[PDB]
């Protein structure tokens, strides 16, 4: 537990100190899929419940 | 709103923050 | 339950159109495969921009203000910044909505 730790808090530092292994061409590509995903079945998306949602 | 921003980042990590997620 | 998953899995294999019919030369495939560290690999802002299109934003500010805190085993403390609490209640949708995110890009939009 102690040892899976210590690599734990080791990739988590090494992660703040490399930046993020995602590149931004990648994440405008699975952005744009799932707007095109979600606007081709008309989803309508999830709300807040206001003050009584009587479930 | 107002996105998040995450707790922890040091400069140059925000700078690669605000330059690939925005 | 996942045996009667396996048994209209055989069963979608066998109603096809002709499928065991090999005298041209046709071919099966199965592939059977896991998602290398698929719990570690999920990078929060990431989950946050693919979250807030489903949600209200706040909801989606909660679930990703979360997943930041810090994790304690007795003398260490450490924070989390890359990838998911597996451990929480909403877990569950976290895995299922970013999953299905994987679907759009091996089985392709139009199949």
């Amino acid at each position: 537990t102690r040892l899976y730790l210590k690599a734990e808090q080791e990739r988590q530092h090494n992660y703040l100190k490399d930046g993020p292994y995602i590149t931004a061409e990648e994440a405008v590509a699975v952005y744009t899929t799932t707007v095109h995903w979600l606007e081709s079945r008309r989803f309508s998306p999830i709300p807040f419940p206001p003050l009584s949602y009587k479930h | 709103v107002q996105p998040f921003h995450l707790r922890g980042m040091s400069s140059t990590f925000s700078q690669r923050s605000r330059d690939i997620f925005d | 339950p996942p045996p009667l998953l396996v048994y209209k899995w055989c069963q979608g294999i066998n109603n096809l159109q002709d499928v065991w019919e090999t005298s041209e030369g046709e071919c099966n495939v199965m592939l059977e495969s896991r998602f290398e560290k698929m719990y570690e690999k999920i990078d929060l802002t990431l989950l946050n921009r693919l979250l807030r299109l489903i949600v209200d934003h706040n909801i989606a500010d909660y679930m990703t203000a979360k997943n930041n805190v810090v994790i304690n085993y007795k003398d260490m403390n450490h924070t989390n910044s890359y990838g998911i609490i597996r451990g929480l209640q909403f877990a569950s949708f976290i895995v299922q909505y970013y999953g299905l995110v994987m679907d759009l890009l091996v089985l392709g939009l139009h199949r």
